[PDB]
């Protein structure tokens, strides 16, 4: 996350971190329930075998509230391709159930029509992750969050050198130096409504980070609610 | 405006049935007696920051 602020105690409980064999986070995720994590399909290439850590806010040491969960089943959308980055979504079923506590809680999945009419029409959303804090740099050891304005669909299509499909939406700033960055992929994009946070997107991609005239691209969760539901069953 | 007028006074989901507002909640929540508020069923309902 470029810019933004540190996620303070209990502010981003639905954040999940995918860790490789070296116990280093390479992508984020969103806790949906005790057994399921939502993330980006393109992350399932960043590492072969991986696990999921929840309740972490500081990568340096171990507070005692963190918990590691092995993945039982990986469900990646069969239509994802690096050529288009379309259908950038995946669901993970964990071997053991997550125990909710301070800094560990699921984000709500909204209904399609309501989310589109009421959530995605709000002024802003929140993105978070342990990603880079500058285009060139190491991953952040601290979990960060950033309020990102929803961006007009026509405006973002124009500003993009890549096709923005109906499974994607844009959020961020035109010139203000704040945006998601490498490593934040798969992380949550949530929208607050009456103090309740609903997952509305998955950190997907962007042409550079916080680049002037460029916005952040996110997978539109509302376009895959039925796909997600089917995944949390099989 | 029904659902378009302040989300029909619903805490969460708002639908229009028979040209009337009908509120509903995410899993883990129960619709309150007033048919508008959503009451959590456990200590860690979805979408709530853990600030306590
Ligand atoms: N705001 C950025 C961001 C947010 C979230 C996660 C990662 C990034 N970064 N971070 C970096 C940096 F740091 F600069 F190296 C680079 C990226 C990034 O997404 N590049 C990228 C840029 C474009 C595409 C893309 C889209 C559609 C079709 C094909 C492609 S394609 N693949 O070109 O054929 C995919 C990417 F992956
Ligand atoms: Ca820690």
């Amino acid at each position: 996350i470029v810019g933004g602020q540190e996620c303070k105690d209990g502010e981003c409980p639905w954040q999940a971190l995918l860790i490789n064999e070296e116990n280093e986070g390479f992508c984020g995720g969103t806790i949906l329930s005790e057994f399921y994590i939502l993330t980006a399909a393109h992350c399932l290439y960043q590492a072969k075998r991986f696990k999921v850590r929840v309740g972490d806010r500081n990568t340096e040491q171990e507070e005692g509230g963190e918990a590691v969960h092995e993945v039982e089943v990986v469900i990646k959308h069969n239509r994802f391709t690096k050529e288009t980055y379309d259908f950038d979504i995946a669901v993970l079923r964990l071997k053991t159930p997550i125990t909710f506590r301070m800094n560990v809680a699921p984000a709500c999945l909204p209904e399609r029509d309501w989310a589109e009419s009421t959530l995605m029409t709000q002024k802003t959303g929140i993105v978070s992750g342990f990603g880079r804090t500058h285009e060139k740099g190491r991953q952040s050891t601290r979990l960060k969050m950033l309020e990102v304005p929803y961006v007009d669909r026509n405006s973002c299509k124009l500003s993009s050198s890549f096709i923005i499909t109906q499974n994607m939406f844009c959020a961020g700033y035109d010139t203000k130096q704040e945006d998601a960055c490498q490593g934040d992929s798969g992380g949550p994009h949530v929208t607050r409504f009456k103090d309740t946070y609903f997952v509305t997107g998955i950190v997907s991609w962007g042409e550079g980070c916080a680049r002037k005239g460029k916005y952040g691209i996110y997978t539109k969760v509302t376009a895959f609610l039925k796909w997600i539901d089917r995944s949390m069953k099989t | 405006k029904l659902c378009s007028l302040d989300n029909g006074d619903c805490d969460q989901f708002c639908h229009e049935e028979q040209n009337s507002v009908v509120c509903s909640c995410a899993r883990g929540y129960t619709l309150a007696d007033n048919g508008k508020a959503c009451i959590p069923t456990g200590p860690y309902p979805c979408g709530k920051q853990t600030l306590e």
